[PDB]
């Protein structure tokens, strides 16, 4: 059992990543 | 609505240094978007951008 | 048909000068706050010009914002179903 | 035949009730009076507020085609004695002046009545100097001396030394570059240790006075680092007796504060208004924006260009955090591209640091910024903004620092070119070598952009919010965020540096047009027309950047500041003249 | 939160659910001079304009929230323009507040910033009011949460709480605009309607004035007051930005309970948003020589435009001089319902 | 001295037949600017307040990734 | 409130300096020739400094305070070490005491204001644009007659 450890921190770095780029968005305007 | 004066900077530094190790992350650039002084200026930002970044790496 | 006249002081009658029927009046801060309005004015007119490029360029960009989770959704509903 | 004393403290029945500081009953009184004052003022009343976000067009803006030099009542009062105020050719400032706690301005009938509004005096020195004269503000501060047993560590010889250094008409406008490229960091500092080292030792060769005194976060730094022997001795015991001085004065004015708290918090908050964690320091670096948000009770609202920014949650959309210039190295080049695409006006961005989390809460800076250093210096100092970029394209549009194989120790003034960087290390003759320009130049990659104005208005305190128009019990005030205030230019100086440089009156302390004049060729030509502005007292600032009412410092400071003698009596009288006029501030004061 | 309770048994009648809210004291101190208020519901549609009976909404002030960060004042909004089932939101919905001690200041507030932020902070006895004691049990901090407001930038606080159905429905309902974009339209039409006719009214007399309201003028009227100078009356159709404040509805609003005469009043040139909505009164011992005396107190006025209404239906427009151009008000009288029926009754 | 005409009903204004035509389009045209600047800040904060609901609505879904 | 930055012994070394029967008079022929302006000034700065730096050493006093225009540049434009601290600390003093009686006068006149300019061309003959200094290089006149 050592596929849902990798998947869930990349799922992870992306949906902080998601949030990031709203953050980016918010910079924008 | 408009910023300060532009200092001096009196010649250019790419027609005097062509040893530099920054001169090849220089080239990115598009003088067709835009006339030639705004592009000169501009071309000048990203000089002294990469000279602050040759400088924090070193 | 009018006629000019200095000064008089406070009657009854409503149609009589007076320093009470005197409209205070000063032209020199109206006019400086005329001048100033209308620069403020002037200003107001340029603001209604690139909301449209601006718009663009937001349209683009969460455009390449959906690019990313069009990108993730695919490789996470591909590494789940190996489990057979 | 007994020898009854009546104290402060026995008339604390009566002074400290709330119908001494409700200002309703004379405001009926005065609106409903039948003939009202005709002379109307209409210079500061209101803090308008800003659509854009650069002040360089407000100040030039402001300053562009003006003729009129309108002043206000407040500054009209402290001009002129007791025994004339009180004559009857005065009575049209003396027909307002008819509460102490109460400037009552009129306004304007721009509606349909003109009401007569009331702002609360804050602290006890916004009294006029006719009601209240300077040297009985030194003698209250002699008073402060005694009643919390203060021990001054300074002497004159310090309180002289910075008095002419800010009159020091060559003072080198590279420091000015060095506090705008450092602006309040100590990772940044600690770059620049060589720098700075060179800089003020060879300017108390030079000179034989000390300098960085502009701002309080590079004395801060010298006093926590570089006591290595890096500077001569005497240049860093100037140094360290300025540090010892804001933390010797806090504590004596915690002596006054007492052991007394209301609720769960201290009274110090309400007796003080240094002690007032709500006060805000004149010049921001690191975020405090965010910090008393989090702190405060009474609700502030941090207007950025008319973006309101009440609550805490919505901190990211307004202002950033640079952090430290570790984490930063994936977004530089992003940085960057924010620089040079972004539009800086209708920016509502801030790009500050983080909130620093010392044990003082904020009260060194404000104190340095306050009590000391208008002071010893009589109030002539002045904020400027800088561009980043400009000095940016300065100190790596050079020579040496561009090519790296120029070696580091070598002079930089024999091979650098006839740029701007020249003519500015020349009126200033210091020798940096190249390489501590290079990290100076390298600091770029977190400097912000530009220095943004931005009017905090905190609500006052609870016990003197009894005002009925609830737009009057806020008091506003301005901080200059990334800029650094400084002294006197020479028109030398100013024509180097016009490319670098603009000069903002913000503040009543720091709005001053005998140094502003220098600085920006349209107030040198606004106080050539009007010579009576010159006085730090009548001179005339951007409403939409400074409104004098609705400010903590009002124009009896600037009185007092201009003519006070730069000494320890001074500086007590300062720092006796901000206690509040709250009810336990007169418990306290009763106390001592 | 004891207007919460106060109106959730009694605007039961008239609304299916209500919402619990708090105003700071902040933002809507520019609604209304020294707090005079301590209201009235009237949502209207965006693309369904019509007209709506009127709720009655319990607020009292002077309270504080649960929170020490902020202090504010107590409201509520009723939320009754879901047809049968309220599953549906309407998108871009606005609701209108009519808060009042002696009728003050006006509040307009979206749907959507109400109901994004709702999910976001998530041998007798006596008769015992359940809402109270259910209430009075969670008492906690997270149940109010903050909200920026789309009209006036500030945050208004929004007190939801796991009570019962009634709001247990609430945060479960979602559904897939031109609500603000009827109401400047409408009064910039009335404006333009009202110019129009004193342009005509220029047109058929000469190009001269009648001067209804005597005031004595310098030589230099001409002069410091420039050849054609209707600077302000150019820009003073742009300066209507309310028209519930004007004196404009005022006349429409008194033609049932007899006729007095109503101002609205401007700065020649932005020296602040002046006056709105004015009495000129022959009803108290003043009397008329007392309104008199209000109107040349007003024809004095030398740096304020003027415009007049009376109540049966006549419009004046007096300008900074004593000078005056008659006019005419009839409209259309399905929008006089219209009106009447966004104040209050028919 | 200075001289101030006295209020009778016949005194006139300075003629304006030029004065209001171009007056009430220009207004017109300021009115326009005004109206849509202020409904491109109510488009802003009304982005500003629909973007936060998909963020919870993700933050919702973020529960079933805890239990995966 | 006039606070004096010049002390006594500078009034001491600007009297001497007068009163030194053996004033250099290549201060003269150097003054005839920097007159008024600062471009013709900062093209001889090397002699200046190095000319008021050696007497400040044969002797003990300064030099150029014979015009007002020398201590205006030497206040703003030396100060580099191109001449000694204890030498150009006087031109500073001297330079400071100037502009400290010009806000003495300042705070004499006041905020007062008659046709919307100060009072200070009437309260003092010396604020007043129409007194003139004696020894004039640039367009003071032309300038005059359109202010006065």
């Amino acid at each position: 059992r050592f596929v849902s450890q990798l998947r869930r921190k990349l799922e992870r770095s992306t949906h902080r990543l998601i949030a990031d780029l709203e953050r980016l968005k918010f910079l924008y305007l | 609505a408009r910023r300060l004066p532009k200092p001096t900077l009196q010649g250019r530094l790419e027609a005097d240094f062509p040893d530099s190790p920054l001169l090849p992350k220089f080239q990115e650039l598009n003088q067709n978007n835009l006339p030639n002084d705004v592009f000169r200026e501009a071309q000048r930002s990203y000089l002294v951008f990469l000279t602050s970044q040759f400088c924090y790496e070193e | 048909d009018p006629a000019r006249l200095p000064r008089d002081t406070g009657p009854e009658l409503m149609w009589a000068p007076s320093l009470r029927n005197s409209l205070r009046v000063s032209p020199e801060a109206l006019e400086l706050a005329e001048r100033e309005a209308e620069r403020a004015r002037s200003e107001r007119w340029d603001r209604c010009a690139q909301v449209l490029k601006n718009r663009l360029l937001r349209v683009e960009l969460d455009g390449i914002m959906r690019d990313h989770l069009a990108r993730a959704e695919e490789i996470r509903q591909d590494l789940d179903a190996v489990v057979a | 035949n007994l020898l009854l004393a009546f104290n402060l403290q026995n008339a604390l029945k009566v002074l400290c009730h709330p119908r001494l500081h409700t200002p309703a009953h004379t405001l009926n009184s005065l609106n409903a009076a039948p003939a009202p004052r005709d002379r109307r003022e209409t210079y500061s009343l209101q803090h308008r507020r800003p659509n854009h976000m650069n002040v360089l067009v407000i100040v030039d803006e402001f300053y562009d085609n003006k003729y009129a030099a309108p002043v206000t009542d407040i500054a009209l009062k402290c001009g002129l004695p007791t025994e004339d105020f009180l004559h009857p050719s005065n009575y049209d400032l003396l027909r307002l002046e008819l509460h102490p706690l109460y400037d009552i301005y009129i306004g304007r009938d721009a509606g349909e009545r003109a009401r007569h509004r009331a702002v609360h005096r804050l602290m006890v020195g916004n009294l006029p100097t006719p009601l209240a004269p300077a040297a009985f503000q030194e003698a209250r501060g002699q008073q402060f001396e005694t009643a919390t047993s203060l021990a001054h560590v300074v002497d004159q010889a310090v309180i002289e030394t910075v008095q002419d250094t800010a009159y020091d008409t060559a003072y080198p406008a590279f420091f000015y570059v060095v506090e705008a490229m450092i602006h309040g960091f100590e990772e940044k500092f600690v770059m620049n240790v060589p720098l700075v080292s060179l800089c003020i030792n060879t300017y108390w060769e030079r000179s034989g006075r000390l300098a960085f005194v502009n701002s309080f976060s590079m004395i801060k730094f010298i006093c926590r680092h570089l006591g290595n022997n890096a500077i001569s001795k005497e240049a860093y015991s100037m140094y360290r007796k300025i540090y010892g001085e804001l933390i010797a004065l806090e504590q004596a004015l915690m002596r006054l504060a007492g052991s007394d708290v209301v609720g769960d918090e201290s009274v110090g908050q309400y007796v003080c208004a240094l002690l007032d964690p709500n006060l805000l320091p004149p010049v921001a670096y690191t975020d405090i924006f965010t910090h008393l948000l989090t702190v405060s009770d009474r609700a502030p609202q941090i207007i950025i260009g008319n973006e309101v920014y009440a609550d805490t949650l919505a901190a990211p959309q307004f202002i950033e955090r640079v952090g430290n210039m570790d984490e930063m190295a994936a977004q530089f080049v992003a940085l960057y591209g924010y620089r040079v695409n972004g539009d800086h006006d209708h920016d509502f961005r801030l790009h500050l640091g983080p909130y620093v989390d010392e044990g003082h809460a904020d009260v060194l800076e404000k104190i340095f910024y306050y009590v000391f250093l208008p002071t010893c210096t009589n109030a002539h100092m002045c904020g400027l903004g800088v561009d980043f970029q400009h000095v940016a394209q300065t100190l790596a549009y050079n020579g040496p620092a561009f090519s790296h194989h120029f070696t580091r120790d070598e002079d930089i003034l024999d091979n650098l070119e006839n740029g701007t960087l020249r003519d500015l290390l020349e009126i200033s003759d210091l020798r940096p070598t190249v390489g501590m320009i290079r990290d100076l130049s390298a600091s770029f990659m977190t400097c912000p952009t530009f220095t943004r104005a931005v009017r905090v208005s905190v609500d006052n305190d609870v016990t003197q919010q009894l005002a009925p128009n609830p737009a009057d019990k806020r008091t506003e005030q301005t901080v200059l965020v990334n800029g650094l205030v400084a002294f006197a230019f020479s028109e030398r100086t100013r024509a180097v540096t016009q490319c670098l440089f603009h000069a903002i009156p913000f503040h009543m302390f720091y709005g001053d047009p005998r140094v502003a004049a220098t600085m920006h060729q349209d107030v040198a030509t606004f106080v050539m027309r009007n010579p009576q502005q010159r006085a730090v007292e009548a001179f005339n600032r951007p409403e939409q950047l400074f409104a004098e009412y609705r400010e903590w410092h009002r124009s009896p400071m600037g009185k007092y500041a201009a003519e006070c003698l730069p000494s320890l009596v001074s500086i007590s009288g300062m720092t006796a003249m901000h206690i509040k006029m709250s009810p336990m501030a007169y418990i306290a004061q009763a106390k001592l | 939160m004891d207007v919460h309770i106060d109106n959730q048994v009694l605007s039961g009648l008239g609304t299916p659910l209500l919402v619990h809210l708090f105003v700071p004291d902040t933002v809507m101190a520019e609604l209304c001079p020294n707090r005079v208020p301590n209201a009235w519901c009237q949502t209207l549609f965006s693309d369904r304009t019509g007209l709506t009976r009127v709720c009655r909404v319990f607020a009292a002030r002077g309270m504080l929230p649960g929170r020490p960060s902020h202090r504010g004042t107590f409201t509520s909004v009723p939320v009754y323009c879901d047809e049968g089932l309220p599953e549906l939101y309407n998108p871009f919905h606005v609701a209108a507040l009519r808060f009042y001690d002696e009728l003050v200041g006006e509040l307009q507030i979206y749907y959507l910033s109400l109901f994004e932020g709702a999910k976001r902070a998530l041998l007798s006895r006596v008769p015992v009011s359940f809402s109270k004691t259910r209430r009075a049990i969670r008492e906690s901090r997270a149940l109010v949460r903050g909200i920026a407001h789309i009209f006036s930038p500030h945050a208004l606080y929004v007190v939801t709480y796991p009570e019962l159905s009634a709001q247990g429905r609430l945060h479960r309902m979602t559904a897939v605009l031109g609500a603000p974009e009827r109401e400047f339209r409408f009064l910039i039409s009335v404006a333009l309607r009202i110019s129009a006719s004193f342009r005509e009214k220029l047109a058929m007399q000469a190009w001269t004035a009648q001067q209804e309201i005597p005031v004595v003028i310098p030589t230099s009227y001409s002069r410091i007051y420039k050849n054609s100078d209707l600077i302000r009356e150019a820009f003073f159709t742009v300066q209507t930005r309310v028209s519930w404040e004007s004196c404009w509805v005022k006349a429409t609003i008194s033609n049932a309970p007899d006729a007095c005469l109503w101002i609205d009043s401007h700065p020649l040139y932005e020296e602040g948003a002046s006056a709105w909505g004015k009495v000129i009164d022959s009803r108290p011992p003043g009397g008329l020589v007392g309104a008199a005396s209000q109107l040349v107190a007003l024809g004095t006025d030398g740096h304020c435009v003027h415009l007049a209404t009376t109540s049966d239906g006549q419009a004046f427009l007096v300008l900074p001089g004593g000078f005056v151009i008659k006019g005419q008000l009839a409209l259309t009288p399905e929008e006089r319902g219209y009106i009447l029926a966004r104040h209050g009754i028919r």
